[PDB]
RNA sequence: GACGACCCAUUCGAACGUCUGCCCUAUCAACUUUCGAUGGUAGUCGCCGUGCCUACCAUGGUGACCACGGGUGACGGGGAAUCAGGGUUCGAUUCCGGAGAGGGAGCCUGAGAAACGGCUACCACAUCCAAGGAAGGCAGCAGGCGCGCAAAUUACCCACUCCCGACCCGGGGAGGUAGUGACGAAAAAUAACAAUACAGGACUCUUUCGAGGCCCUGUAAUUGGAAUGAGUCCACUUUAAAUCCUUUAACGAGGAUCCAUUGGAGGGCAAGUCUGGUCGCAGCAGCCGCGGUAAUUCCAGCUCCAAUAGCGUAUAUUAAAGUUGCUGCAGUUAAAAAGCUCGUAGUUGGAUCUUGGAGGGUGCGCCGUCCCCGCCCUGCCUCCGAAGCGUUUACUUUGAAAAAAU
């Protein structure tokens, strides 16, 4: 301890939603610091060689990188340990694929390919609505992202479509009742839905109802709600599943179903 | 007893400049295949040629007559003597290099660190 | 029932309990420490010591014999101990000035039979097994 | 690196009436030792636990409905169980000799390719007996249902084919040297 | 009150005339050892109602 | 095609601050401050809060709801073991948080250290010396001494897993890899099948004698064909390279083996109403008890039992133990109601304030059976939302927030 940054992981003090097995190794990737916090990021190691199998190695996940294959975001990145996370793009070019993180219903970063368009943008939640220096406004996204003179509506909570070579919001959406929600943290991570209601605490924690399209309602804290369009109109892909969260016996029910027989 | 060759789970993998996949061997009844004998035969079903299908892993299973391993085949010889682990390389008539073997090396560079700078003393000194 | 009922009244039972735990003697024994502090052994399950002398000790009646034991100063606190040496002829094995490994009865510290005052018994010596010995797997070493 | 046990003896140990039905279990089945049976007295015990457990809950309870159905599951693909019972009302009503029954040892008896329990063993721990692409060596297995008849003797074990036998081909060269010539 | 002697110490191992080990079989291999156990405990083993027998008897 | 900088935010953090939960002890009952104990007020200090420190000024703060003091086979927790249920005990130790690197104290650098594979003094230890000097800290990896009941190689590699640096490239006793390894856990070999040969029992036939007969087990007699790795071994696999496993040509099972053990056989307690020997001797025996001349307890064999690649023994502790008793103890006489009453804390407290008809789950062959629900035979006010907004709670209920390993 007591003196400074630690630099290494114990694998199994790592996040499980990177699903690493138990044997390996003693320790895990340990994300760089970057725009997505620790737990909450996919360093790209783990996407290259634990989801996306191009490599084995951690020798080959760096060979890889070196190439500038890979660009988070539009930007080439070259870090092992780069802290990639939720909206951020990933595109590998000799190759065709974009990439979007964005939840499982289990709560796991999901390989979900998206179009070669949209790889253009991306949706960021508003984190901080700021007076910087010299009198000019900034707003702040949840990937670390500052962007200054944005238009006055926009306010704590709210969503944003960056443009993303540019920077540049290229508008927005406000958290009112009835907008379309994915949930980015907690019990109900990856779970998808409309709002209903948004439940207010002076001193701290806003709790926020929200109903799935199958009239399924659960509550999480404001902190883990993001806005991500209108009502059956989400503004970015949806993986598989429209994070809908299933009871383990209609799991079961749709597993032996669809097959030993169903093609 | 004619073999079969079947290569399994297939992927196309051109930031790596190569093809990686399962290498599945059955051999009915005795057992076994050379490393050598699996790239040949390999080497004629991808349409590539030897020295560009590495092949690695391997544990015949339980009882004879099968042998599940793993499989790389290069796009390039360039490319695969740079993307490659070197270890690979050499393990086949085209890679090797030095020894040592590793605490001469550690004690030489100890001695150097005695030496005001120069060290260079110290190389003549190993 | 000879103990209040009162759904408060927690820090009573608990302590009522806690002042009776005491008569228990495993417990007390646990909680005094008594194994550190006045046993033998030292809160360990074998002991290693030098033979000082044999004695020949008088079991007690009905029973009628002559036990054959050696006293033996434990190097680990220099404390004296009297133990028993078990099957036919065994003191034969063990001399004046030893070694010896020695291990409780199992009676809880008790002493055994008839055998009066003696709580403990050789195992080892010529580090070498009295079984080993008694048997002629193994010798009387030098 | 965990690990567990998986037997657990009997809390008493001289009961003659125990031992004897004990006895029978081996017999009957080609069993090793005690803990042969002891190791399935332990199977069943957790098993009836899990069931009993379950059985208090109310039905239609998630946590009931999802795990109590998925037991039965499991205990009916071995065969085990079958599906009046494939209720928890049933396994709690089951027993030991339903499990032993599954073994390889007494099936390779059951279809004449050992006529005997012995000769199954034997055949198990010595290499004559796949499990359709595999050899299966342990005598200890658990055949499950739709796997039961891809049990036969091995690609090469001489029946199963394959020459004659370490011991049989030394015979044919027995009969080869000598009175054929010096 | 110890005095006494050890003078006899051993006196009855000493004395008594050492037997060799002659011989025998091998008994058998675990489970079919357990076998014959079962077969001469259970089916050998059909028994009486002799009103009883035992296991380590003489005549 | 080959890094700085200012300021702000960010990320990894840091340092402090909230509560609520900790072992034993009263043969520890009052404690804490003139070397600040508790508070005011202002400053100095610190990254910053703060008696941190200092002045002045008050005289506080804590305690039977266990403070204070002392003790400790106390690092704390996730966890582990023991399974009715309740519980009972442990936790140094693969993770988290905290602490230290001979003992003490100080400090430099740097964003981060009061760092010891930095330094510096003393203190305790040890070392070299040509005797003036000079250099050092394995609670890092191996190894060694001492200690003990007790614990492995002075071995290989950065290929895996990751880390660091100017770094794809180097470096890593982190870490992997082999060796030792009955903590302990999994799989489970040391021999299967006929035949004669026989030894036998339910079945049938017969008045009986007697004979047949199915199911077979032994038990020899050897046969007779039928078998597999344990070893050994071309080849090949493993992997950084190897080993072993998991792979196999050539070999490898007639018993005298390719040879299974460790405790028990009087009771509890599973198994000698033995044979030789001894004669309350040697020994056995947790306990009860055996042995003093027909010893089923000994000493040996023989034989048999039990657990079985394991088994005995000692010991901490747990279960058993409703012998610590919440659940769920006893106290007339068995171990145990103070001689009696008052009585504070604590505990404990009377009655009495609102009253069929269909919707949805799973069984049984369009019919119904059996829950569950708003009903029949109850937030006010502000003036649908919003807001006002709560009389306090405990309780219980429904959510979120809830490390992974386990």
């Amino acid at each position: 301890m007591a003196r400074g940054p630690k630099k290494h992981l114990k694998r199994v003090a790592a996040p499980k939603h990177w699903m690493l097995d138990k044997l390996t190794s003693v320790f895990a990737p340990r994300p760089s610091t970057g725009p997505h916090k620790l737990r909450e990021c996919l360093p790209l190691i783990i996407f290259l060689r634990n989801k996306l199998k191009y490599a084995l190695t951690g020798d080959e996940v760096k060979k890889i990188c070196m190439q500038r294959f890979i660009k988070i975001d539009g930007k080439v990145r070259a870090d092992i340990t780069y802290p990639a996370g939720f909206m951020d793009v990933i595109s590998i070019d000799k190759t065709g694929e974009n990439f979007r993180l964005i939840y499982d219903t289990k709560g796991r970063f999901a390989v979900h390919r998206i179009t070669p368009e949209e790889a253009k943008y991306k949706l960021c939640k508003v984190r901080k609505i700021f007076v910087g220096t010299k009198g000019i406004p900034h707003l702040v996204t949840h990937d670390a992202r500052t962007i200054r003179y944005p238009d006055p509506l926009i306010k704590m909570n709210d969503t944003i479509q960056i443009d993303l070579e540019t920077g540049k919001i290229t508008d927005f959406i406000k958290f009112d009742t009835g907008n379309l929600c994915m949930v980015t943290g907690g019990a109900n991570l990856g779970r998808i839905g409309v709002i209903t209601n948004r439940e207010r605490h002076p001193g701290s924690f806003d709790v926020v109802h929200v109903k799935d399209a199958n009239g399924n309602s659960f509550a999480t804290r404001l902190s883990n709600i993001f806005v991500i369009g209108k009502g059956n109109k989400p503004w970015i892909s949806l993986p598989r599943g429209k994070g809908i969260r299933l009871t383990i016996a209609e799991e079961r029910d749709k597993r032996l179903a669809a097959k030993q027989s169903s093609g | 007893d004619t073999v079969t060759i079947r290569t399994r789970k297939f992927m196309t993998n051109r930031l790596l400049q190569r093809k990686q996949m399962v290498i599945d061997v059955l051999h009915p009844g005795k057992a076994t295949v050379p490393k050598t004998e699996i790239q040949e035969k390999l080497a004629k079903m991808y349409k590539t040629t030897p020295d560009v299908i590495f092949v690695f892993g391997f544990r015949t299973h339980f009882g004879g007559g099968k042998t599940t391993g793993f499989g790389m085949i290069y796009d390039s010889l360039d490319y695969a003597k740079k993307n490659e682990p070197k270890h690979r390389l050499a393990r086949h008539g085209l890679y090797e290099k030095k020894k040592t073997s590793r605490k001469q090396r550690k004690e030489r560079k100890n001695r150097m660190k005695k030496v005001r700078g120069t060290a260079k003393a110290n190389v003549g000194a190993g | 029932m000879g103990k209040c009922r009162g759904l408060r009244t927690a820090r009573k039972l608990r302590s009522h309990r806690r002042d009776q735990k005491w008569h228990d003697k495993q417990y007390k024994k646990a909680h005094l420490g008594t194994a550190l502090k006045a046993n033998p052994f030292g809160g360990a399950s074998h002991a290693k010591g030098i033979v000082l002398e044999k004695v020949g000790v008088e079991a007690k009646q009905p029973n009628s014999a002559i036990r054959k034991c050696v006293r033996v100063q434990l190097i680990k606190n220099g404390k004296k101990i009297t133990a028993f040496v078990p099957n036919d002829g065994c003191l034969n094995f063990i001399e004046e000035n030893d070694e010896v490994l020695v291990a409780g009865f199992g009676r809880k510290g008790h002493a055994v039979g008839d055998i009066p005052g003696v709580r403990f018994k050789v195992v080892k010596v010529a580090n070498v097994s009295l079984l080993a010995l008694y048997k002629g797997k193994k010798e009387r070493p030098r | 690196w965990v690990c567990r046990k998986t037997y657990v003896t009997p809390r008493r140990p001289f009961e003659k009436s125990r031992l004897d039905q004990e006895l029978k279990l081996i017999g009957e089945y080609g069993l090793r030792n005690k803990r042969e049976v002891w190791r399935v007295k332990f199977t069943l015990a957790k098993i009836r636990k899990a069931a009993r457990e379950l059985l208090t809950l109310d039905e239609k309870d998630p946590r009931r409905l999802f795990e109590g159905n998925a037991l039965l599951r499991r205990l009916v693909r071995i065969g085990v169980l079958d599906e009046g019972k494939m209720k928890l009302d049933y396994i709690l009503g089951l027993k030991i000799e339903d499990f032993l029954e599954r073994r390889l040892q007494t099936q390779v008896f059951k279809l004449g390719l050992a006529k005997s329990i012995h000769h199954a063993r034997v055949l198990i721990r010595q290499r004559h007996i796949r499990v359709r692409k595999q050899v299966v060596n342990i005598p200890s297995f658990i055949v499950r249902l739709d796997s039961q008849k891809h049990i036969d003797f091995s690609l090469r074990s001489p029946y199963g084919g394959g020459r004659p036998g370490r011991v049989k081909r030394k015979n044919a060269k027995k009969g080869q040297g000598g009175a054929g010539a010096g | 009150k110890v005095h006494g002697s050890l003078a006899r110490v051993g006196k009855v191992r000493g004395q008594t005339l050492k037997v060799a080990k002659q011989e025998k079989k091998k008994k058998r291999t675990g489970r079919a050892k357990r076998r014959m156990q079962y077969n001469r405990r259970f089916v050998n083993v059909v028994p009486t109602f002799g009103k009883k027998k035992g296991p380590n008897a003489n005549s």
